[PDB]
This record gives structure tokens, sequence and C-alpha cells, in this order.
């Protein structure tokens, strides 16, 4: 992948911290060279692993893992794990050669494979190495550099984190978002006087503005090496994964990590809940009630986007414009008509075709969608969209604060079951475990394929 | 120029089709405007004439009438809007107004209607009241000119969109659902108190108003309204609305920048249309862009997908300037490094087709501003429906819907192949040959029966012709027989039988259906392997109808696949700036062009006699469209007359796309047009008439008659069937070696032609059966290993008869001129002796049986005038064996060409 690049210079800083961490004590590993090499390996994988994303995060536990426990460990766990990887992997099949009360273990891993729990299976090398995983308020205070890309999928995007952090971390974070020549001269400015002021900056979505990088950004941070001269300032890029490949100079200067946190069902509605609010109200009760009807359907298909070939079987992103064309629709669709529900009918047609379906370009999902919607929006006085929570529709006296605040009760009230995913989505669990049950089958696959070249 | 042209004023009218995009030229008076036309030939006439002094600019005047059009559109909108109103027959009406007004009015008067109507929830009444409506203006299209007959068909499109929509609404059991419904159909509405008279229309989909403006569009290509049609116009209103742009994507040939350019036209607006990667400058398309904005227009970017990177970042970049500028509603926006205006009803919309990795999407820096929506191809059967509604067919909904069944009956029966196509587009091919169908017999069920075995039923093989059949007896229940049945078959057996070709059921089978097909299709492809018959097919219908009507024929037969691009189509030399005709567009112009021979009485054929591919076709796709036209690189686009026909003589389809098979009629040989003992007749009479013109009467009667009854096919039927035991090198089937064992035959006896009048019968025609023998042997196991050879002569001397001379592996006739006995003899074995200085030269050889044998059947094959394959391994001896064959006879002179992996066409030429 283009954005998984590494140099010989990171890692030999890398190492050099190995020596120069006086943490804590670790285990006792007889010689200083074995110690030195565990340390090693937990650095290594302490910093180089937030440059990845979660799936290669697990490949790298896993392969690491392998590679010093066959020097290690005996033969009797070298074979041993090999055939394991054969089992998790669905290429090969076999018992691997237990050895009764030699490798404990190995037989913990062993109950957890057979339970078919593949996630707590390759969560379990990451366990192994007993380090803390770094946060990105590790990587930003850690790191002697003034530059990281928080790289991410198209569905989630970090914006609110790296808000928090430098709300947090010393001063004033300033969004810079790109686009038209507007937004890029306001840009060049800004940097231009924040590396003086000292001001952390950040570069909202680079992809698009990618011939400008690849000719202002590119040749600028290429020469600026006394801007850790100047002010202590911090210049952060977001990016996204399946974007568009960013110049391997530009990436190879800065540091990188990729932002790999998916928020639960219940935790985008609230999101979404709280923010439609805060722009104001637009019209009466039942344009608040259905806005709020509309952000629990946007986190339903958002959630189920995520999973695949399983609910979907492309990967649709559904941004915000899909949900305030939504919006604007169903504001005008309750003024134009009356106080009255009737119109249902034709919320749903609009929403599950041209708004959320234009995207789609394949029958089933259009299929999904349209179920979805004809489930959310459907409702006579009395609304179950997942098995935990009932919305009863508007009062009488039609009072909208109170319709709002009883709405955000409501959502305060319930919490997200540990089988949402099966439950408050409508595929079954079966499809869960068989998803789960490929993603292991990929890692265990690629980490086979380093273990053969290396 | 135009600037130039201020004294004048008559120059701009060149330049008019350019700068407004439906107009084409500006009718004037001897000193006033009096007018417009468009394209497609209609007259509007300005209310107000225009006065044209010879000091005034033209940008004044060209300023003036671009709103004077407009005024006057809304001018004739009112007007026929009124009279509708008042109760006018449609039919009256017309005739006055231009078709965007009418068209209009319509769908104002309908939108109202229906609103009442749908208050009161009494359809039937208006639906009837439609019906008849739309049953007048297709009596009306049968007397209709040559300019109103596309503005009745437009109108019938439209009155067929209201008449379903009224159907629709009336078979809603509920009231919310049948408003439902009303919702999504894009209803027209005026304001009767309103100043501003150009905003008075506007238009509501989804409960989103877009205003209407009036520019004249013309009558354009009016698309079938479907189901899929409406929801592409209700994503495109909700991304208007919200002032984002107007992105589709999806298959090529799903018409998504036709369909913008219909929502264009039913707003009023012409679209203008950006074509991408046609060596498209930037420069000029951002000069179109400024004017865009400038001007208010809906800009259309064609096959957007496919750019130079550079330049495609460049348009996104001032894209996403426009599409900015839009949103936030700002004027003046900064592009082309200059502050211009930006008019609030501008829009620009993308097409973007797949690329070779897939699905295409938009860059990045658009995605946060067009909505983008997949478009898909339209369910079979409405717009079946809405085509047979089209016509004046009688239940047209079940028509339809057994047309569809019957499609998809066969598709999921019939066996699998490449050029098996039951598609949409198979679908609208049917329709297209049923049209002209209508003449001969009418509107009813037949009529399709009859289109679909004219275009289906060639297309099939051997085993699913009894599918079709019988499907089509228990789908349609009336099953038809064709016309003109007697006439032409007898013509056809005439124009066989005169050049030998036997009229079997299955020849005459295949020329039927070619002869049907091309009465109506323009483009035609046969397929099947090399020796069916496809030229002796075309060629006796092309006799055939020569004889019948009486219209002269002119055959090119073109080999595509000799000839590159450039002498095909034609070559410009791009360093000296001259465009060459090349091949096909010669003959073309040498059509058009010409008057003085006969060229308008006569029909012409192209016979395109070689392997096609996708690119020499792609460079004709519009000829075989519907525009008819072979539009050139750089050059005339030249028009192709309805006498002009192209042919495709193929024997694979594993490269065509399609495309092409779809649109081109299809005739497939299943199997060869003659059998065994029909072609050998047929070469036997060839060889005959060749030999008429150096003999006398007598003996060659006697001669003829002797190689005739010399042999019968009840012995040689054996023969053929044991030559496939055989193993063949460079495998050819027998009904391809029959030529060679006929020619080389009747060679070998003419050869003997003095020696046969001293001769007594038996002796006769033991000579005739033996050079028969030695003909069948060389032709048939000439291509064994030389054992097998042995075996095939032992083959012949069994199957043929036990008394006439038997074949050896040597017997050869050896003639004397002092003796008048035939003397067959064998095995010679001459000698020979050389000087040492001899022992290497180029034509030192020495002679043993094996070479003697091979040099005197070469001869043979040589003066046969028949090319000869001379199939070996390496050293053998090929080369060797003919020039020693062509080195003792003072008749032929070798020219040695050596091809290697890559020998153009010109070194043989060189
Ligand atoms: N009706 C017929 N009766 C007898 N012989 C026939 C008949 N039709 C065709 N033949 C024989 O079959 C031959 C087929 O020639 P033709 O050029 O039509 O073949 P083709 O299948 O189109 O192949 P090619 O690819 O070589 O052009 C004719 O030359 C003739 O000898
Ligand atoms: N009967 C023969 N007399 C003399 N030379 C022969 C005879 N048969 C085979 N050869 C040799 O076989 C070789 C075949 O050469 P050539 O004709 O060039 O091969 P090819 O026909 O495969 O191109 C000749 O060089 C020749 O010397
Ligand atoms: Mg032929």
């Amino acid at each position: 992948h283009w954005f998984y690049g590494i140099s010989i210079g990171q890692f030999l800083s890398c190492f050099k911290r190995v020596f120069i961490k006086k943490s804590r004590e670790t285990r006792a590993a007889r010689t200083r060279v074995d110690e030195i090499l565990w340390l090693l390996y937990q650095e290594v994988y302490c910093q180089f692993s937030t440059a990845l994303d979660k799936k290669f995060k697990m490949i790298m536990a896993m392969t690491m893992f392998c590679l010093y426990k066959f020097d290690i460990e005996s033969e009797q766990y070298k074979e041993a794990v090999l055939t394991m990887i054969g089992v998790l992997s669905e290429s090969s099949d076999g018992v691997p050669k237990l050895t009764v009360d030699t490798n404990n273990d190995l037989r913990y891993l062993w109950d957890y494979v057979t339970t078919k729990s593949y996630i707590s299976a390759l969560n379990w090398f990451k366990n192994e190495f007993f380090v803390d995983e770094w946060n990105i308020a590790d990587v930003v205070a850690n790191s002697e550099n003034n530059y990281f890309t928080m790289a991410s999928e198209r569905d989630v995007d970090g914006t609110f984190k790296l808000i928090e952090l430098a709300k947090a971390s010393k001063e004033s974070l300033k969004i810079i978002p790109l686009g038209s020549i507007e937004n890029l001269n306001y840009a060049q400015e800004e940097i231009s006087k924040s590396k003086i002021e000292g001001g952390w900056i950040l570069l909202q979505n680079i992809q698009m503005s990618l011939s400008w990088v690849k000719t202002y950004l590119h040749k600028h941070v290429e020469e600026t090496k006394a801007a850790e001269e100047h002010e202590k300032f911090k210049m952060f890029m977001t990016c996204h994964l399946t974007g568009d490949k960013l110049p391997a100079p530009l990436l190879q200067r800065t540091d990188r990590f990729v932002y790999e946190d998916i928020p639960g069902i219940l935790d985008t509605v609230k999101d979404l809940w709280g923010s439609q609010f805060f722009t104001g109200k637009i019209s009466g009760v039942w344009s608040v009630y259905c806005t709020f009807l509309l952000s629990w359907f946007h986190a339903l298909i958002t959630a189920r986007t995520r999973l695949v070939p399983h609910g979907f079987s492309k990967k649709y992103y559904f941004n915000d414009c899909d949900f305030q064309f939504a919006s604007v629709y169903l504001e005008n669709v309750l003024a134009t008509n009356s106080t009255n529900n009737i119109p249902w009918a034709q919320v749903r047609d609009h929403i599950a075709t041209i708004v959320y379906g234009g995207k789609i370009d394949e029958e089933k999902d259009l299929e999904v969608v349209a179920k979805l919607c004809a489930h959310v929006f459907c409702g006579s006085d009395n609304l179950q969209i997942v098995p935990g929570v009932r919305i009863p529709q508007p009062l009488l006296q039609q009072s909208e604060e109170e319709e709002r605040a009883r709405l955000t009760a409501i959502l305060s009230n319930t919490i997200e079951p540990a089988d949402s995913l099966s439950s408050w989505l409508q595929l079954p669990r079966e499809s869960i475990l068989n998803y789960e049950r490929l993603q292991a089958k990929e890692v265990a696959s690629s980490t086979e394929q380093l273990l053969q070249e290396m | 120029k135009i600037i130039g042209s201020g004294k004048h004023h008559d120059q701009v009218s060149k330049f008019m089709k350019k700068m407004f995009g439906s107009i084409e030229s500006i009718i004037f008076l001897e000193d006033f405007i009096t007018g417009v036309r468009s394209v497609e030939g209609e007259v509007l006439n300005l209310n107000e004439k225009i006065e044209l002094k010879d000091s005034i600019q033209a940008q004044e005047w060209l300023n003036i009438l671009d709103t004077e059009i407009k005024l006057s559109v809304f001018t004739q909108f009112r007007d026929c809007l009124g009279q509708l109103k008042d109760g006018t027959d449609i039919e009256v009406v017309v005739s006055k107004y231009i078709f965007q007004a009418i068209l209009l009015s319509a769908q104002v008067m309908w939108t109202e209607l229906v609103e009442k109507c749908l208050q009161t929830n009494q359809f039937s009444k208006y639906w009837k009241e439609v019906d008849m409506k739309i049953k007048g203006l297709l009596d009306k299209l049968n007397k209709s000119s040559d300019n109103v007959k596309k503005k009745i068909e437009a109108l019938l499109v439209e009155y067929l969109h209201f008449n379903n929509v009224i159907g629709q609404l009336k078979n809603c059991s509920t009231k919310e659902e049948a408003r439902l419904l009303w919702a999504k159909v894009q209803k027209f509405y005026q304001k009767n108190d309103t100043l501003d008279d150009l905003n008075s229309v506007f238009i509501s989909q989804s409960g989103y108003l877009l205003q209407y403006k009036f520019e004249y569009i013309g009558i354009p290509e009016r698309l079938i309204y479907t189901p899929l049609l409406l929801i592409g116009f209700a994503t495109l209103t909700d991304s208007l609305h919200q002032k984002y742009g107007g992105c589709f994507f999806g298959p090529a040939g799903t018409g998504k920048t036709e369909t913008v350019k219909a929502f264009g036209q039913n707003l009023g607006r012409v679209v203008v249309v950006f074509n991408c990667d046609d060596s498209f400058d930037y420069q000029v398309l951002s000069r179109l862009l400024v004017g865009i904005t400038q001007i208010g227009a809906w800009g259309c970017f064609d096959e957007f997908n496919r750019l130079d990177e550079k330049v495609l970042s460049a348009v996104s970049a001032n894209i996403q300037q426009i599409q900015n500028g839009l949103q936030v509603g700002k004027s003046h926006i900064t592009l082309l490094e200059e502050e211009t205006p930006l008019s609030p009803h501008t829009a620009v919309f993308i097409t973007l087709n797949p690329g070779y990795n897939g699905r295409s999407e938009l860059p990045e820096n658009l995605k946060k501003s067009f909505r983008e929506f997949s478009m898909k191809s339209p369910q079979s059967g409405t717009i079946a429906e809405m085509i047979l509604q089209i016509m004046g067919f009688e239940d047209s909904k079940s028509l339809a819907s057994k047309i569809v069944h019957f499609l998809e009956l066969l598709s999921s029966k019939c066996s699998s192949m490449n050029h098996y196509h039951f598609g949409l587009r198979t679908l609208k091919g049917v329709l297209r040959n049923c049209s002209p169908l209508i003449s001969e017999f009418g509107e009813g069920e037949k009529t399709v029966v009859e289109s679909l075995k004219r275009v289906i039923l060639p297309s099939l093989g051997d085993t699913d012709e009894l599918v079709f059949k019988d499907e089509l007896s228990k789908i349609f229940d009336s099953a038809g027989t064709p016309l003109n049945s007697k006439a032409i078959v007898q013509c056809l057996k005439d124009a066989g039988q005169r050049s030998g070709f036997s009229m079997s059921e299955e020849f005459l089978k295949k020329c039927m259906q070619f002869y049907y097909m091309q009465k109506t299709q323009q483009a035609l492809i046969l397929v099947g392997k090399a020796g069916c018959g496809k030229t002796a097919t075309w060629k006796t219908v092309i006799d055939a109808m020569a004889i019948f009507d009486g219209h002269a024929n002119v055959v090119y037969v073109i080999d595509t696949k000799v000839l590159t691009k450039e002498s095909l189509y034609g070559s410009m030399l791009k360093a000296t700036l001259e465009w060459r005709d090349g091949l096909f567009t010669s003959i073309l112009r040498r059509v058009n062009d010409d008057i003085t021979g006969t060229f308008k009485n006569s029909r012409i054929w192209v016979v395109f006699d070689s392997d096609l591919d996708p690119e020499y076709v792609e460079a004709m796709n519009s000829v075989l469209d519907d525009n008819k036209i072979l539009t050139l690189p750089n050059g005339e686009r030249l028009p192709i007359p309805p006498n002009f026909r192209i042919l495709f003589e193929t024997d694979n389809l594993d490269h065509t796309t399609p495309a092409t098979i779809t649109r081109c009629g299809l005739l497939w040989f299943s199997t060869d047009v003659c059998s065994i003992s029909s072609k050998i007749d047929h070469l036997l009479n060839k060889s005959y008439e060749a030999l008429d013109n150096k003999l006398s009467m007598f003996e060659l009667d006697k001669l003829k008659d002797l190689i005739s009854d010399s042999f019968d096919m009840a012995s040689l039927t054996n023969i053929f069937t044991c030559s496939n035991d055989l193993v063949h090198i460079l495998g050819v089937r027998t009904f391809n070696k029959l030529e060679t064992a006929v020619q080389l035959a009747v060679h070998l006896i003419s050869s003997y032609r003095q020696w046969f009048q001293n001769l007594d019968d038996k002796s006769l025609k033991d000579v005739i059966t033996l050079l028969i023998k030695r003909s069948l042997l060389y032709a048939l196991a000439g291509d064994s290993t030389g054992e097998s050879q042995r075996a095939f002569i032992q083959t012949i001397n069994t199957y043929f008869g036990h008394d006439s001379q038997e074949l050896s592996d040597y017997s050869t006739i050896v003639i004397a001129n002092d003796k008048l006995s035939f003397s067959s003899f064998c095995s010679e074995i001459p000698s020979v002796s050389l000087e040492a200085h001899e022992v290497m030269r180029p034509d030192i050889v020495i002679p043993t049986i094996d070479t003697i044998k091979h040099e005197k059947i070469f001869y043979d094959l040589l003066n046969s005038k028949r090319g000869i394959i001379l199939c070996g391994p390496p050293g053998s001896g090929k080369t060797m064996i003919m020039n020693n064959a062509l080195r003792n006879s003072s008749l032929y002179d070798v020219v040695g060409i050596n091809f290697s992996k890559d020998t153009t066409t010109e070194h043989i030429l060189s």
C-alpha cells in the first residue's frame, strides 16, 4: 500500500529508543542480548503499528510474534503454531501437535480457535506483546517531528479527536480546509504565519488538492527544515487510505498514522442528533421527529455499510451530503403537506431511491436500502427501530422543546448490546461469524505468505 | 468574421448553429429579420421584425434577437394554450405553432385537467379523451408532410406519456397511492397573476420547482417516457434544488447525456454538451465554461471520465469554482485568470462512462458538490408497450408482454452462443424491422410474428430453430404466412440454375432469409465456416433481385483486414494538411457525387469479405446506427443512400462487439447449403463451360457424358467417409477438397483429348476412370503421410468398380506418338551421373521415384490453374521439387518470397 512506506532512518531511530528508554525492567530474559531483542520487537510494534490499519496491525502482530517465537521457543512450539495458523486459514486443516502441560498459552489459543472466536484469537498475539498500543497522544508527544498525516477510510474522520487532543495540548488547533483557490491562498498564508506564531494547524482532505500539494506543499515541507528552528508548531494532514496516491518523499518526510475508530450505532445516533439542533430548529414538532428518525436511519445505513459482502455487496460511503439532502426533503414534505403523517409512503420511496439509493448500482443493495427505509419510516404511534427502543409519536399540544428533550432522554436511556450488529441490524449472527472467519482467513493467509518469504 | 460581417449581416447565419445550438439559420427579409429556423427545419416567426441598418453592430441586433426569439416562443405558447383550452382539435393547432409551444401548452393543459380529475377521482373519461386525441394524432401522422411528421411523432411520444400516467393513476386503489404516483410525475404549472411573462411557467416534481426558460429548442429527438427516465428527472431536480451539480454514471449506451438533454428540453433549455476525449482542447473548453457562466445555460460534460490527468484536474478546478459560486450565491467568480459575472441559472452536469478498471467516479474536489446517480437500461416491458403504442398496434400491452416473455423464454431455452443476444437491443431491432412491414400486413400479432421470424430466426442455429418454431406456436396463438413467395422463389431458382448452383431446400431457405433480411436491414453480416456458401448465397440473391426488379447491381468486394485503416477509410497528411479519400470513402463519394452513371436506379453493395474486428467497425459505427452517415475524422460527412448496402462476410464473431451484432442483420450458416453431390455437379459444370470454348461439340458431349457416368455418388460416398479416417496434416474438410478433385480430374481428362478420337470406348473409359482415381487420391489423401496414401489407394481400388483399370502408387498414363494405346506404366527408376564440380548447384537433384511422383503431381496441379501448398518438415525437399518441376519447363518463372515472423503485404508487391 502507498501509505505503509518505511525507511531505514525511522527503523534506526526506533532501535535507538530501545536502549534509550528506561521505562520498567521487563521480563528476565537471561542474557542481555535476549532482553534487547525483546525490547526491539516491543518498540517496533509499538511505534510502526500506528501507521497501519486494523487488518495490517493484526498481521504485523501475528507475524512478529511468529518471528520471535520461532527462535525463543522449541520446535514443539514452532510446528504447533505453524499448523495453528494453517487451521485459522481456510486453506489447510488439521490438529496441532499439542504437548500437554508444556505450551499452556497455546492451549488457551486452541480453546479460542475451536470456539470459532476469531477476533479474540487474533487479539491473542497483540496481548502477548504486553504493550499498550500508542494512541495519538503518545505519537504526537513522543515523536520529535512537526508534521503528521492522519489517514483513514472515507467513513470516519478523526478531526474531532485531533481537536480534543490539541485543545488539551498546549493551544489552539486551527482547521484549514482546502478547496477553491481562495482556500489554497488562505491555507498558504495561514501556514506561513503559523510556522512563526506556532499554533497547531490542520489541513483537512489533502487529496482533493493533490496537484497543489505536489507543487506547493511538497517542496515547502522538504525545504522548511528551519521550521523546527521556528516556533514549536505542528502541521497536521488528513488523507484517505482509498484516496489518490500521495507523493512518496512528502509522506516519508512526515510522520504517518491511520485513525481506526468506528463509533457504535448508538454513538453515531447521539452525535447526529446532538449536531442537528446546534444549527437551530427550522420547523415544528413533526420536523424534529422526522429528523430524529432520519438520524437513526443514517446511523443504521452507515453501520451496515462497513460490513461486506454481508449486508451490502460493496462499500457505499454514505457521507453527510445524503443526510443533508434527506433532511431538506423531509422539511419540504412536512412544509407543503399537513401535520398528519399520510405522506410517509412517499418519504420512503424518495429517500430509498433518489437520495440514498442513487449511488447504488446493484438491485440487491437497493432492496436492502428499501427494506431499511420501510422498517424505519412506516410506523403507527409506536416504532421499534431496534429491539431495545420504542419511539412514541409526538404529543397533542406539540411542544417542540419537550419533544427534543424526550428524544434525547430515550436515546440516553438505552444502551447498545454487544451483539448489536446482529440484533440492531437485520442481518443474522451467522453472517457476522462468516465475515469474521473471512477476515481471519485473510490475516492468516497474508501472514503465512510473509512467513514463506521470511 | 462576424465583426467584419457588419455590413452584409448574412454571414452570421453560418455561426448561428454554433452560438445558439438549436437554430441553424436566420430567415431574412429584404431589410428585416423575418424569423429563424432550426436544424430539423422549422420557421419560428418573430412577432416584431428587427430593422437592420448598415451602421448597427452585429452584437446589438444579435442581442435584441436573443430576447426576441424567447419572447416569440412565449407568444406562440400563450396563443396555443388558450386555443387548446378553448377546445380546438390538436390536429388543427399542430399546423399553426412550433413544436415547443404546442408541447408546453399540451403539458400545462394536461396537468390542469388531471389535477381536477385526481381531485374528483374520475379518470376513465379523461383517459378516453386522451386516447382519442392520440388516435387522431396517429391517423394524421400518415397524412403528414416531411416537416410536420417529426412534430407529430414528438407529440405522440408526449401524449402516450400522458395516457400512461392517467392509466396508472386510474389503476391506483387508494387516493394516497394516486398522490404518491402524481408526486413523481413531472407536473407543469403557470402563474396567471404574475408579471415578467417569461417566468410565468414553471415545473413541479416531488415538490421542487424549476423555472421554464423559453429558449427555442426546435423539434428534438424526444425520448420515450419510462419510469426510469422520470427517476432521472427527479434526481436531477433534487440536485438542482440544492444548487448541487448533476452527475450520472453507468454503462455506456444507457442514454445519460440524452437523459440530461431531455431534461433540458422539458425545461425549455438547450444543453451545451462538451464532448470529452475527442482531442478536446482545454482553452476552448475554458472559453465555453465562461460563456456558460455568463449566459446561464446548462453545460453537460459527456463522457467526462476520459480526459488527460492535467486537463482533468484543471477542468475539475474550474467546475468546482463554478459550483462553489452557485452554492454560495456569490457573483463574479474568478476563473480563466479573470473575474466574470455568474448568472444564478447556470448548472453543470457530468456523465461518467465505465473505464477499464470497472467503475469510474468523480475527482475528489467535485465529490462534495455533485450528487451522483446510477443509470440503468430501462425495463423491457414498459418501453416495448410504449413503442407498440407509438405504432398503431392494438392490444399493445398484451403484445409487448408476449414479446418480452417470448424473448426471455428463448434466452432460457435456446443453447448458449456468442452472438445470441436477446436483450433490449434485440427487442428494439425487432420493433424497427416490424415498422416498415405495416404497409404489407396490418398492425396485428402476425406482423410481430413475421418480424420475429425475419430478425431472430436467421441468426439462430440449427438445433434452436425447432425451439423457435414451437415456442412461437405456443406463445403467439396465430402463426402467419409470408407473401411474395412464388415470384421471388422462381426468380431465385432461375438465377441459381443459371449459375450452376443447386436449389436445395437449405440453399433456398438461406437465400430467402437473406432476401427478406436485406429488404429492410442496411448492414448485413453472414457467418459460417469456410465453404458454407456465404458468397454463393448473397450472389444468388443479388442476381435474383436484379432479374426481378430490373435494378442494376454494383458490387465492391473489399477485404478489410488486408488494408490498414488509413487505406480503407482515409489517410490525412498531418505534416502537409491534405486528406486522402481511401477506399471506402472513394466508392461512397462515387455514389453520392456522380449521377451520370446508373447510380439512382441501381443497388450498391459493399461486401467486406474478410474477418471483422472492433477497431475497423468502430470507424463506421455511425453508418451502422440510425444516423446512416459516415463520419470521417476530418472532411465531409458522407450520407449513405438507401441503395448503399454494407455486407460482412465472415466465419466467426468471437471479437465483434454485441452492439455491432445487434445493429446489423445477422445471418448464421449452421450447415453447408449443398450436399457433396451438388457441389461436385456444380464444379463439373463450371469446368465443362470452361472447356467449351476450346473444344468441338460431339467430342465434348461424349467426354462429359463419360466423366459424369464414370463416377457415381454411391461408390464415392464411402470414399469421402473413409477420407476422414485418414490423418490429415493441415486438415481441411472434404467439402473443400472437392474443388481440387474435380478441377484436377477435368484438367487431366482434357489434357489428352488428342489421343481420344482414335481410342476404343473401353480403353477410353479406363483412361477416364484412372485419371479420376488419381485426382481423387491426390485431392482427398494428397496431404497424408505416404503410407496412409497407399491405404487410401487400396480404399479407392476397393470402392470403385472391379473392372476399371486399378490405380497403383505410380500408375501413370505415358503416351507415345507412334502407338495408339494408352500404355499405362509405372516405376521407371531412371539413372543419372554427374561430374564432381556439379555436386552443389541450386538446381542439381537426384531423380528418385518419390521425386518424380511429387514433381508430376505438382506440375499437374499447376496446370490445373490452382494454387498449391507444400506442407512438410524442414529439409524434406519442397523447394527442391518445385524448382526441379519448373526448371524443366519453359512456361513458368519462379519468384521466391521468403516469409518471416512479419512480412507486410507490400513485401509481396515489392
Ligand atoms: N447451391 C449450391 N449448389 C452446389 N454447389 C454450391 C452451392 N452453393 C455453393 N456451392 C459450392 O460451394 C462453394 C462455396 O463458395 P463460397 O465462396 O460461397 O463459400 P463461403 O462459405 O462463403 O467461403 P469463403 O470464406 O471461402 O468465401 C461454391 O464455390 C460452390 O462450389
Ligand atoms: N532426391 C534428392 N536429390 C538431391 N538432393 C536431395 C534429394 N532429396 C533431398 N535432398 C536434399 O534435401 C534438401 C532440401 O532442401 P530444401 O528444398 O531447401 O528444403 P525445403 O524444401 O524444406 O525448403 C536439399 O538441400 C537437398 O540437397
Ligand atoms: Mg465467400
